[PDB]
Parts: structure tokens; sequence; C-alpha cells
């Protein structure tokens, strides 16, 4: 009662109560802000002036029946509360011994410290003039890539269930292990904020990228020296952005190949999901900087960076402005090229895969170029890619061959990546034929021959290798961009930003388990993944089916969701198939009710396939997966086709398939009784009209649901109504 | 704003938004409210739209996901001229007369034209509004909030139930998205009926008035010069400015050779006297080799039994006077602080603290005698001398240097309790120990520490007494502890501190003391020396030379600051270790394997400390440790602006000494102006002058 | 290099003038919000103080 | 480069709450004519505008209380309450 | 913290529902409960000047 009591003879000055009654809510944050200011005298003195007093400590009333007043050598600890601190030390001594030596588990993140510094294995210290690598990395360990927001906002529904905001399997594991054993609801709120929520920043390392080499990189990197340390075993958000960037090469590199490839790479966005989350919403909230995946964010019409893509090489503008001024040109082999002269002067940065660079470039000449990498050939490839952009007459003169480079859906390139894609393999001629100089190995400056050699007075026309890595500035820019039909993003002002043509630089293992639902994908995943998806869509999409089936089933079976089925049964025996069951079917519309529902779904994907009139019967249909032939039989269950009579549970080749909060209604409304909590976890025999205070503020009236409600194909379809 | 509003929508409304957008020519960067608000009616719309569907009677109802109408067309959505096409064929259709407003949505079972509005303040005036824009015709209006009312034409809410409650939720958690992101800024915009515009700012009179005031002497109105910058012209006005400016306007670089430097110019005049707020060098310990073990120990008994291990008091014959001021009240306060130490046997319980009597020699010692007294100018309006001064220029004296020399010998004692740090297990670590080690073995038993303790020993007591005794003269002790040789605690007494009243409400706040220290040097050798201070010859003591003991007496005055900058002196021992590990790092960066064990260890590599026979005497490496925490523990307290502005101004010529010994043909633009910058910061302070003679010795013996 | 007296050279008016160059285009409000810092700079006095 | 950065400048205008003016070192309060704390000097501000007819920073806006200093200069005569 | 209400309306439902729910399930004494609302209206009675 003591709060409302204040409330009440708070509410009785008029300033005291108009501050009150005018702010709401939303606004207490800054309110709160409003302080004297008369803190910072001198606090250490003042600590130690405090200290040096006798009973500076303040507790509550419960230390009087709980610690003792005179020690065990007659030394007062109390006053009338303020306690000596000796009392502490007492306490510790010989106090209440309790079980709650469960503490680390809301310090998880201090003893993952603790045991990365045990096996912690060291190495030596090679001294070298060290030069800050400017990278940006995350300073987290295992925080599952959360945002800010969306980790407090399971924060506020672990700790503080009562006033969840007005909207997750960490929400269920974490309710559950610190349970009843809650130590301070401010400290866990704190500590699972620090451990959960991700954060990215702009850094100087020196060979630290990971989490765990961040976390000491006072022990590692130094002034002028350098500390070899493994600490042993990675962190999990390391390596949760490198299965999304696998997926959205993959999306990309099989939108391409498809009849429009911007919608294939939207459907495959929203239906793809990657470790329990989709696909989208990551893109929304992620901030990884790749080629496909802001290719996928495009397509979307979120922001990326102003940075374009050329060779693997992502490019930064540092000045200077250009024209575009198109011209002809004339290769080494009598080949016309039409061309976007890039006129006017240039400086760039670019970063790429594992060598770096700063070029700075006039109309068709390159001035001057400062490269440094890892490999001796990732130094070469960044050279390359550097000398085809600098757009030079004498690489044009040096072009051998007649330049026909088609993508994979056998398209032409542009020049630009036609001489990239030609020199990029054989390009000693380029090298023979632009031009040496001298230099002077000045600030760690060594110079690169023809035969890849590096020399100390001798370079090509222009050219710096640099020692100790080169200064990588990646300044956030954020622009929107012009994505089209096939998957090309320019600029606002017309500048062809990226394209698909350069995005495939290795394979990908998928570290984190990863999974396609559209139509397209379930190729990746072997021909046995084939049925699995194609009869979990059956079933998922069996209610449409039933009648879609009963009515106009020619369209049902045209659907293109079948075609990667199809293609597994062997191309001799489709029609004889296709005929076979859709006479089956056939049968069963004309003597009606004479139909059940297994032997549908057991046979259905077959239909899709051309018919052909086949004078002969089947009981067994064949499906080949890893070149192995596997049956389906018409009776019965099969190893392809388990489907159990009692369990309902569709099985295909040992994989399970199927088997066959609340809404606000207005304001606080005084009928439906008073209001309640949040927890109310009695649905009330499922009706319950009921208010409830959400969140920290009012209160609203409350229902339940019928169906689902989500992101599905229903925004789809609103354009069924428009271009009509 | 503009990235949430892409998070919170599906990428078809955000393109459909984006194309309405570009009916008027609404630029999206600016109107990022606008947008959202059309971004929310169109979600409305489709929300309100779907799901809906109209049976083989005149009834509607709800589908999921064979062949049937939708009860309603899309209006908003859709480009201007096919939305006034649809409804114009749906009124010629039904015979209903078309709304010169453009609606958002038909009914079809109702018959009605729905118009939805969806408002951030009260859904009454926004009703009211939709009202008296549009009566007495038969258009159903529908008006939500993000609050969750709705309001519709005369209660005739034109849907379900669960179809409204989906949208208000919707609606409710956009509010809170926007909200905790502090995005509740269209609150501001929306309120005009007008949903669009942004927020203007006015600059009304008051305010237009000085902005006409603050343009160059060639306009009137700033809208005329806001116009004239818009449109501007690079046509090479820079090059015309230079060509119109004289020729004198020149950075002339004047050429630096080893001819150039002329050795700093110093003062001459009165010899420079001794202003340290203790005596360094002259101060006389007093040892009691007792383990009360420390800290909560009272000094005052310490004192005391400091005094009752000497013997032989001389009756005080004053020696050396201040020159100007009463001299026999120096002798009658020390005659007071023995008299008032020998009277503690009266008082029957010991007070931990003597409080001194306010007599008359001390109110004076402490300046406490009422000086002028606080007045108005309107009462002392005129008097005959109602007038309200820079330094006098004093010469370098040859005892700094003595001062200096004696700070970077070594001592019997230890003077430093260094705590523990934890196991090395490690490259670096073991690097950094064998560094701050052989540092602190070499730095311990220093005078310079000597120093440094006894000054944070001394302010911490005047300090902690400036607190507790607010009112009365209260007795201090010039206490410190340490270690002898053979590993006994001792505790020393350098003499004693009358404070006065120390009301320091402020740390600028300066508080009156008197300071009597023990001492074996005559005055008479160096009267020179001891300007601020009276000498009493005050005993003899055991030696058997029986050497003459001499009290040196000064009143000075010290503030919080003072005080505080001077409990921090062990900060000297850190610089100073910095200052070696550069060294030791800068130096040495060019190496595989870093020197670090030749830096130390190998006597061999001597480093130039001293000129005694006009030739540069190089030391050890221990004297260049001693000599750098002397350095910084004389410029502890011996600091003054003169010696900041003179490293500041020196620091510069150094480094243009340095880049012309390393062969980079430097120069400089006016030499004379650094030499009067420097010579300005050269007054009366011995310490800096010390410093410029040095300075003047480097230049000497650097080729020049 | 260093600059002698730098700060008492810098005169508000030419900081209205940058300033309007940047907001060069932009909306009318934002420049006018922008822009008075230096118009208040350029009318501005000094406290001298205790005496 | 200038269109880029007016644009995060217009964001941080249309996003900035009052928070921002408290956090700061000492200021100038003309409502005492002394130097006080930022904290402070702004509470002092804002009482002595809600005294007057200048209630806009109430909206938790920074450019409302701007709006209020705007309209401040326009007003005949300020009194202040002690 | 995020609401429209204003301080004393969300601080009274708040106070009212934890009375409530510690007086039904909870413990709490019923004359202790009744002064509670009875100074919760009082105060939403206060606000109304």
């Amino acid at each position: 009662m003591e709060r409302i009591k204040e409330l009440r003879n708070l509410m009785s000055q008029s300033r005291t109560r108009e501050i009150l009654t005018k702010t709401t809510v939303d606004h207490m944050a800054i309110i709160k802000k409003y302080t004297s200011g008369r803190q910072e005298k001198n606090p250490s003195l003042r600590m130690k002036w405090m200290m040096a007093m006798k009973y500076p400590i303040t507790a509550d009333k419960r230390i009087t029946e709980m610690v003792p007043e005179r020690n065990e050598q007659g030394q007062t600890l109390w006053s009338k509360v303020m306690v000596s601190p000796l009392a502490v030390t007492w306490w510790n001594r010989n106090g209440p011994m309790t079980s709650t030596v469960h503490y680390p588990k809301v310090y998880k993140t201090y003893f993952e410290k603790v045991e990365r510094l045990k096996h912690g294995t060291f190495g030596p210290v090679h001294f070298r003039n060290q030069v800050k690598i400017r990278r940006r990395v995350d300073i987290n360990p295992g925080h599952a890539d959360l945002s800010a927001k969306e980790a407090q906002d399971v924060i506020m529904e672990v700790v503080f269930p009562n006033e969840v905001g007005a909207r997750l399997t960490i929400t269920k594991e974490k309710k559950e292990e610190l349970q009843d054993c809650k130590i301070s609801p401010l400290m866990v709120a704190y500590m699972l904020e620090r451990e959960l929520v991700r954060k990215t920043r702009f850094l100087p390392v020196a060979g630290g990228t990971s989490s765990v080499y961040i976390e000491v990189l006072h022990l590692t990197q130094g002034t002028c020296w350098e500390q070899m340390y493994t600490p042993g075993g990675e962190v999990r958000n390391d390596d949760v952005d490198q299965s999304l960037i696998i997926a959205a090469r993959n999306i990309v590199r099989r939108a391409a190949v498809s009849a429009d490839p911007l919608a294939s790479l939207l459907e495959m966005c929203h239906s793809t999901q990657i470790g329990g989350t989709r696909m989208v919403d990551i893109l929304r909230q992620n901030p990884t900087e790749e080629q496909a995946v802001d290719i996928c964010k495009a397509a979307m019409g979120l922001r990326i960076s102003s940075s374009f893509s050329f060779g693997g090489f992502t490019f930064k503008r540092t000045s200077g402005s250009s024209i575009k001024r198109e011209e002809e040109l004339l290769t080494g082999n009598l080949q016309t090229l039409k061309i976007r002269v890039h006129d006017g002067y240039e400086e760039f940065t670019m970063v790429g895969k594992r060598a770096t660079a700063i070029l700075r470039k006039a109309t068709r000449r390159l001035v001057q170029l400062i490269v440094s990498g890892r490999d001796e050939q990732s130094v070469a490839e960044a050279i390359i890619v550097a000398m085809v952009f600098s757009q030079e007459d004498c690489m044009i003169k040096a072009v051998r061959g007649d330049l026909n480079f088609v993508n994979r859906a056998n398209q032409r390139l542009n020049p630009m990546h036609q001489l990239l894609r030609h020199f990029q393999k054989d390009a000693k001629v380029l090298f023979q034929n632009w031009g040496i100089e001298h230099i002077d190995n000045v600030m760690g400056m060594i110079g690169v021959l023809p035969d890849m050699t590096p020399s100390t007075e001798m370079s090509m026309r222009g050219i710096r290798v640099s020692k100790m890595g080169v200064d990588e500035y990646s300044s956030t820019e954020r622009v929107v961009v012009s994505i089209d039909r096939f998957l090309r993003v320019r600029d606002q002002r017309g500048n062809v930003l990226l394209s698909p043509e350069e995005v495939s630089e290795t394979q990908g293992t998928e570290k984190l388990t990863i999974t396609y639902s559209s139509s397209m994908m379930w190729e990746i995943n072997g021909p046995e993944s084939v049925l699995v998806n194609t009869y979990q869509w059956i079933i998922r999409n069996w209610e449409t089916v039933k009648i879609q089936w009963s009515q106009n089933p020619t369209m049902l079976y045209n659907k293109m969701e079948f075609e990667p089925f199809q293609s597994l049964v062997p191309k001799a025996i489709r029609g004889q198939y296709s005929g076979f069951v859709r006479t089956l079917f056939q049968q069963m519309r004309d003597v009606l009710g004479t139909f059940d529902t297994t032997q549908i779904i057991k046979l259905l994907p077959f239909a899709a396939a051309p018919p052909k009139q086949s004078r002969m019967q089947f009981s067994s249909l064949t499906v080949n997966v890893r070149g192995s032939g596997m049956r389906i039989l018409v009776r019965g269950n099969s190893p392809a086709f388990n489907y159990n009579k009692t369990t309902k549970r569709l099985t295909i080749l040992g994989k399970d398939a199927g088997t066959l909060g609340f809404l606000i209604l207005g304001k606080e409304d005084r009928r439906y009784g008073p209001a309640l909590s949040i927890n109310e976890l009695s649905n009330l025999a499922k009706g319950e009209k009921a208010n409830v205070l959400i969140g920290q503020g009012d209160v609203v009236l409350v229902m339940k649901r019928k169906r689902d409600s989500s992101i599905l194909t229903d925004s789809q379809t609103a354009t069924k109504r428009i271009r009509m | 704003m503009e990235d949430f509003v892409r998070q919170c929508f599906n990428p078809m409304i955000v393109e459909l938004a984006e194309k309405a957008m570009k009916e008027y020519g609404e630029d999206l960067k600016i109107e990022t409210n606008k947008f959202a608000a059309i971004c929310t009616h169109l979600e409305v719309c489709f929300m309100y739209s779907d799901f809906h569907f109209i049976n083989e009677q005149g009834e509607s109802i709800v589908v999921e996901l064979a062949l049937l109408k939708h009860r309603f067309e899309i209006i908003e959505g859709r480009d201007r001229t096919m939305a006034w096409t649809v409804v114009n064929s749906i009124c010629n259709t039904t015979g209903a007369e078309k709304p010169k407003f453009l609606p958002d949505l038909y009914d079809y079972k109702e018959n009605r034209f729905i118009e939805i509005g969806v408002t951030r303040r009260e859904v009454h005036i926004y009703y009211l509004e939709k009202a008296n824009k549009i009566k007495s015709e038969n258009t159903h209006i529908h008006i939500f909030s993000f609050t969750g009312e709705e309001m519709a034409t005369k209660a005739d809410y034109t849907l379900d139930e669960e179809s409204r409650a989906r949208i208000k939720t919707r609606l409710f958690t956009i509010r809170q998205e926007m909200a905790n992101r502090g995005l509740w800024d269209s609150f501001r915009q929306s309120e005009r009926g007008e949903e669009t515009i942004e927020e203007r700012f006015e600059i009304t009179g008051t305010m237009r008035r000085l902005a006409d005031q603050s343009l160059p002497p060639n306009f009137s109105c700033l809208e005329n010069f806001r116009a004239y910058v818009d449109g501007f012209e690079p046509n090479g006005y820079i090059e015309g400015k230079l060509s119109q400016m004289s020729k004198e306007v020149n950075a002339k670089i004047e050429p630096f050779l080893k001819t150039t430097p002329r050795p700093i110019r110093l003062p001459d005049g009165p010899p420079c006297f001794q202003r340290s707020k203790f005596l360094l060098m002259d101060a006389l310990k007093l040892s009691i080799e007792d383990p009360s073990h420390e800290g909560e120990g009272i000094p005052l008994y310490d004192a005391i039994k400091c005094m009752r291990t000497f013997f032989g008091w001389k009756e005080p014959y004053i020696v050396k006077p201040h020159e100007k001021g009463i001299n026999p009240n120096y002798l009658l306060s020390w005659k007071q602080v023995l008299a008032e130490l020998q009277d503690i046997e009266n008082e029957e319980k010991i007070p931990r603290t003597k409080n001194m009597k306010k007599t008359s020699q001390l109110k004076w010692a402490l300046g406490e005698n009422m000086a002028p007294e606080k007045v108005d100018f309107d009462n002392c309006r005129d008097v005959s001398d109602l007038k309200q001064d820079e330094p006098e220029l004093r010469s370098l004296s040859s005892w700094i240097q003595n001062e200096f020399n004696k700070a970077c010998e070594l001592t019997d004692s230890t003077w430093i309790e260094l705590d523990e740090i934890g196991e090395d297990v490690a490259p670096i670590e073991y690097i950094a120990s064998m560094r701050r080690n052989y540092f602190t073995a070499e730095v311990s038993h220093c005078r310079a520490t000597e120093y440094i303790m006894k000054g944070v020993y001394i302010n911490t007591a005047l300090l902690n007494a400036s607190c507790a005794a607010m009112d009365d003269f209260q007795l201090i002790p010039m206490i410190s502890k340490c270690r002898t040789k053979e590993g006994r605690r001792k505790t020393n007494l350098y003499g004693f501190i009358i404070k006065g009243r120390s009301h320091l409400r402020n740390d600028t706040d300066v508080v009156n003391f008197v300071s009597m220290e023990f001492s074996l040097t005559d005055p008479r050798l160096e009267p020179h020396k001891w300007e601020k201070y009276c000498v009493l010859e005050i005993g003899d003591m055991l030696l058997q030379m029986s050497r003459p003991m001499f009290l040196y007496v000064r009143t000075n005055g010290t503030s919080k600051i003072k005080m505080k900058w001077g409990m921090e002196m062990r900060r000297c021992l850190l610089q100073s270790l910095q200052q070696i590990e550069s060294m030791i790092e800068a130096e040495s960066s060019v190496k595989e394997k870093d020197m670090t064990k030749e830096f130390f260890e190998n006597k061999s590599e001597t480093w130039p400390i001293g000129e005694s026979p006009k030739g540069v005497e190089d030391g050890s490496i221990g004297k260049v440790c001693r000599t750098l925490l002397a350095k910084s523990v004389f410029n502890s307290l011996y600091a003054s602006p003169q010696l900041e502005g003179f490293s500041a101004e020196s620091r510069k010529l150094l480094l243009v000494v340095q880049a012309l010994r390393d062969n980079l043909e430097p120069g400089t633009f006016d030499l004379e102006g650094l030499y009067e910058a420097i010579e300005e910061c050269l007054i009366n302070d011995p310490w800096v002058l010390l410093n410029a003679s040095w300075f003047n010795s480097f230049l000497t013996h650097a080729l020049r | 290099g260093d600059n002698t007296k730098w700060n008492e050279n810098q005169n508000p008016r030419m900081f209205l003038a940058m300033i309007t160059y940047i907001t060069k285009n932009q909306p009318e409000w934002f420049r006018n919000v922008l822009s008075i810092a230096p118009i208040m700079f350029s009318n501005k006095m000094a406290r001298l103080g205790k005496g | 480069i200038f269109e880029n950065s007016c644009l995060e400048t217009m964001e941080v205008v249309q996003q900035t709450r009052v928070d921002r003016l408290t956090q700061g070192r000492q200021t100038y309060d003309w409502t005492l004519n002394r130097n006080q704390p930022a904290a402070t000097a702004l509470a002092n501000t804002i009482e002595v505008f809600r005294s007057n007819g200048l209630t806009a920073n109430e909206s938790g806006r920074l450019i409302d209380f701007l709006k209020d200093v705007m309209e401040s200069m326009d007003k005949e005569e300020m009194e202040i309450t002690t | 913290p995020v609401g429209i209400s204003s301080m004393v309306e969300a601080m009274v439902s708040r106070a009212r529902i934890d009375a409530r729910i510690d007086f039904e399930s909870g413990r709490i004494k019923k004359e202790e409960f009744a002064e509670i609302m009875k100074i919760c209206s009082t105060i939403e009675e206060l606000r109304r000047q």
C-alpha cells in the first residue's frame, strides 16, 4: 500500500500532479534524465573518507536477526541502519551456506572466457612494426545473432512476463533453466542482454577475426608486438552468416537460369528457412554485406552499400567523379567492342576475398595502385582485375583471341566481364605487354615483375605491392537500389552496381541446417529429398488439392511443383505411368465415393507427366535416386511410401512427412470484468472477451483467434485484384 | 523511419507506395512520414478487402486461400485514371451518385462507398472533419486509430467482429514498434487533416531581424543571400583574389642549418629562491623504528615519540629572519608548539589531535588577523588611496642543480610497498614483469621515491585535517614511513605544520599553513635560497661532531587541488616507466626478436646524463631510470605554468633539431617568434631555468 | 602546422554561408533549423564575470 | 557528400529527444544568470517556459523545444518565478 | 517504457490488478484490499481537475 499511498500524497501538490497527468508512459525515458548533478565530489576521496568512518554500509533491517552485534572479539558492527564493513567479512566467514552454487547459468558468458583461458595454448612473440588493419568485427561469444530490439523482447518475456509488449527457442530454454532459481531480475536481464545481443564495431586488428580473438586483443596485439594465441573452440555466430551466404549464392545461381529470375528470387527468399527463422526477416535485420545477399536484399526493397562489385572485389569511391561518354574500341585481334569509357579522374579503394588495394585512375589510364594480399595468385588476380578496370589501351591491344564468353544461362556478358573472364585464366601476355619502371622501396613498398617475382628497384608501370597490408577503410553507406527483372542492381544515378555474373567463388558446406521449401531447390539435397518434400507439400496443401482434383484436375496435374519429382522417373515409361494414374483417377471420379485418400496421395505426383495411351497396367512404379531404383507400389505400403494405418503419419524413406497470442478488440471496456495480467494462460473456455493490461501502459480488450494469419501467399494474391 | 517502413511491410506495398509517391513528385527522402502513412493506408485496405466473399444469396462469408467475388473493389492502390474509371463504371452499373472525393473502397452488400481514414489524433475530430467534408451523401466513413479505437458512420461498422480486430491489433503493434524505436514523430505530421506535411520551422520577428543582420555587408534580406548561394559559379575567384592580394603575405621558408641555433637567453637579476612546499634535501629524519604497523596508527603519538628520542633542545636563538615581517612571532609559535606538546599530561585524556590556541603569533603567522573588511562601493565611493602586479626577473642559482643531483642519489631505505601480481604464463607477461621488476629495483631506494611518499603523506594528512578541523588550528605532523636496510619498519618525522581555518567549500579555496621543518643546513651558507624562510637554530644533535640542528619555518598557502596533486605523486613512477618503455619499444621496433634484455643487463650501453669537465659524462641505466623519476617528481612538486609553456615551446625546437640531425633539410618560418615564446615563460622559477640551462647544454653538444 | 589565434577569426556569418551552401536545394525547414546557431553567434554577447 | 550528410542530419533532428540536451557539462542558466549543470539548467528553463505560454517541449521532441525558444523571443515580457 | 496512457492511469490499473491478484489467489487483508482500492478510486477522481 506504500506505493499507492505515495501516489496519493504525491498527486496532492499541483505541480507534482500536473507532471503525472500530462506526461505519458512513452516519454518516461526523457523525464528520468532530470538530475541535480552534485555527484562528482572526488568520489575516490569521498569513498576513502567514508571507509575511514565507522559503519558506512547501508543494509536492510533483517541483519538484526541474521548477524550478531558483537563479533568474536567484541567489535561492534551495527548502528541505529548503518553497518560496519567488518560485518560483510563476518557474513562471508560463517554465514548462510546455501545451494545457489547454481550461479554459472546466468553468468555463463564469463565462465566461457575462463574456459577459453584454461585451454588457451600460447605461442611466440614475433616482434614487428605492427600496422593496424581496419576491420569490422563482432565482440560477443555465443549470442545466436539477435539484434537489440528482438533480444530485449525476449528478455522482457523471460524475466518480466506480466508486462511484455504487444508482440523463440531461447525464450523457452532460459525460462526453463533459471525458472525458480532467479537471483535479481535487473541483474539477470543485464547479464542476458550482454550474453545474447550481437554487436559489430569498426576496430583496428592485426590478425583477429573471430570473437575469441577480439575479446583478448590486449594480450595478442599491442604497440609494436604480436603474441600468437589460440583459445580453442570457436563461437556460434562467426559461422551463422556463412550459411545465409551459401543459401543466397545458391538461390541467385538458380534464379539466374529461370525464366523470370526476379520473381523466382523473391519466392525462394520468402520460402527459404534458415535455422528456424524465415530468410526475409534475417535479411531485413542482418548487417552482413555480401554480393548475393545484397541481390536478395535489393529484390525485396532493402538498402545496401553504394559499393559496386567487379571481379569479386567491392569498390568504394574516395574522391573524383566521372562522365559516361560511350566509345567504340578494336581489340588486339580485330573485334569491335562498344564500351562505357570511364572518363575523368577517380580514386577507389577495393576490398577483396584475401587482397585489398587503393587505386587512382584517370580517363583510360591507370595512375597509381597499391595492392596487398595473402597468396601470390591472389595478388595476381587483384592486379588482373585492376588492370581490366584500368581501361588503358595497353590491355585492350593485349587482347589475344575472339571474346565470346557466355553466362550459365547462355547470355552475352558485358565487354567488361568479357575482358575480365578472358584475362582471368591466362594473363602473361598483359604483363609482358604492360611496361616496367623503377621504384625506390620506401615505406615498405615492393615491386612485382611479369614473372610474379618481387623486386626492389623494378615494378610494373604505376604499381606497388605493399607489405604489412593495405589499410581497408569500410565506410557504411545506405542508398536505395533499383532492382530489375534480371537480378541486376543499379544506383539511382544509373550506375550498374552489381549483377549475378560474379558470385561463385566457392562451394558451400552449410555449417547450420538449411531448408528450402519452394519448388526449384529440391535438387541440392540429393534426389532422396525430392520425394519427401513433394509429399510434404502434398499433405500441407491437401485441403486445396482435394477440391482442385475433383474440379478441373488437368490444372492440378500441370502444377510446376511436380517438376523435380517428374525428373526422377525414367523418361521412357513416364507417359505410361501418367496415363495409368490419370485413368485410375478418372475411374475414381466416375464411380463416386469409391476413392481412398491414401492411394491418391500415393499416385498423384505421377500424373504431372504428359500422358500416353498405355495398353498395359502397373503395380510397381520406379524412381531413381543416386542411380538406385526404388519401387513404390499401388497396394499397401512401400519403403518409399510408408503410411502408418493407425498412426496416420506418412513416412518417406525413414523421414516423417505430415499427418491428417491474441488480438485487441479496442480499449478497456468496464463490461468484461476487471482487468487481468498478461499471465492468463487459462484461455477461459476459448470464447473469453476480457480486458488486460498489456506492456507497462494501458488496458485493452482481448479475444481469441481462429485461423493462422501469417505472411503467406495472401499478400501475393492481393495482386489478383490489381493488374486485372 | 525510412528504413523501418521497409521492414514492417511486404515488398509489394512498399513498391505500390513508391509508385504512388511518384504521382506528385513527392521525394521520399524528405516526406518519410507521408511514405509511412501511405504504406499504413495500403496495408489497412488490403487486410480490409481480404477473406470476404458473397454467397449464393445476399450475404457475406469468410474464406481461406471455389468460385466467387470479393465484395470489395480496391480503389486506393490503383492509378488515378484507372481508379476513376472503375468508380464511374460501378456508378453507372448501380445508379448511385458518384462522390466528388475519391473513395477508397466500394461495398457490394450494402451498396455503399466505404472510405478509410487511419489517424493518429482523436478519431472524433477526424470523423467530424470527414463529415463536414462529406455530408448528406451516401458515402460510408470508416476511421481507425493506432490506440485501437474505431468509428463508422452512425454505428454501422460494416465488417465482422474479428476482421476489424485483426486490423486494430496490427495498428497497435505498428504503434509500439515505431514507439520503442523513437519513431513516434508522425504524431506531429498527420495532425493536420492532410496527413503528409513535414515539420515547418518558422522564423518570425526578433529572430528574422537577427537573421537579416547576420549576412555579409552586401545584402539586406537573407533570402537574397540564400538565393545567391544556391546559384553559385566557381569561375576562379580564388585566383583573382590571389592576384589582388599583396605579395608580402607569404610563408617564406628561412633555412635551418647548424649555425642558426643560438642558445636560449636566460634572465638576470636577484637569485631565485626556493618555493617548494617542503624541504627536499635539507630536511632531517627522526626515526623510531617502531612496528605499530600502520595506517589506523595515530600519527600524533608517533610524532611525540619521535620527540622522545631526541635531547639537546637549545633555547631558540633565531638566525635568519624573513627580512619583511614580525620575526619573533615565529620562535614564539615554535615555543607554543613545544608547550602544547608537553601540556598533554594535564588533559587527562589524550586527544588524537592537538588544536593549537588562537594565539596572537599564530593568528599572525596564518594571516587571520582581520584584513580589509568587506564593504560595498556605495559607502567607500571616495578615498585618497583606492588603487588596485607583474613579477620581477630572477636569475638562476646554483642550488637547484645540486638539489636535482641529490634527488638522483640512492638511499638506505626502500620507500615502496608494491603489491603482488599473479603468475606469469605468457611471453609478453614475462617481458612486462622483467621490465617492471628491474625498474622497481633500480628506482625503489631512490631519494625521489622518498620525495613522492613524503608529499603523499603530508598532503593526505593536511587534506584529511581540512575536513574535521574546519574551525581550529590543528597541529599536523610531517610523518613518513619506510623500511631500513636490515628489514625493520621505520617512522620518520621531518617537522610540523600548523593549519589555519579550512572552510574549503570550493576546490581553489586556499587554507593558510605554517611549515616548521628540521634541517642541518646553515641558511648563512646560501641566504638567497631562503627568501620566504625564517630560520631558528633550535639545538645540537648527537652525530661525534654534534652539528647544530635548525628549524626552517615558513608561512604558505595551499588549496584542495594543490593537495590532491601530490597525493597522486606515485604517477611519477608510471610516467617514468612509460617514458622508459617507449624507448624499449620505439627504439627497438626494428627487430624480429625485440631488444629487451640488451637494454638492461648490459652496462656497456651508456647514456648522456651529465657534463662535469666541460665534457659529456655518460652513465649507466639505473642513473637514467632515477634521473627520469626525479625529473617527473620535480615536475610534480615544482609544477608551474612556466614549466608547461617551456615544455610546449621547446619541444618544437627539439623536434626541428632532431630533423636537422637526421639530415632531413628542415626549415622554419619565424625562429625569432619561437625564441620570443621561449623567453616569455622564463622569469623566476628555478626549475624552469634549470631546464633551460639543460637545453642550452644540449644545443651546445649537438654539433651546434 | 598550427594556427595561432585560430578561434577568434572564424566569423559566424561565414559558417552561415557554408551551411547555406551545404543545405543547397534541401527543404526550407531544414535550412531554417540548421542556420539558427550561426545567426545567434553573429549577434551574441560575452559575459565579463565577477568583476 | 553534402546530401548524404544532410539526410543523416535530418534523421537525427527528426528522432532526437530532449535527452541529448541534458548530457553535457556546465552550462549557463539565464533563469538564475549563473553557471549550472546541464539537467538543472534545462529543468529551470523548462519550468520558466511552462509558467508562461510555452508548453511545446512536453511532446518529447527537441525540435519542439526549439520552437518554444523561437516563440519566446516574440513575447514582450518574460516573468521569472523563484 | 512504451504506452499511450498517462502515468496516473497506468499506475492505478497496475495497482488494482496487483491488489486483485494478491487478494484472490495470494493473501492480503480484505479491509486492506478495500482501502487500497478506495485510495485508487480517490486518486482517479483527483486526476479529474
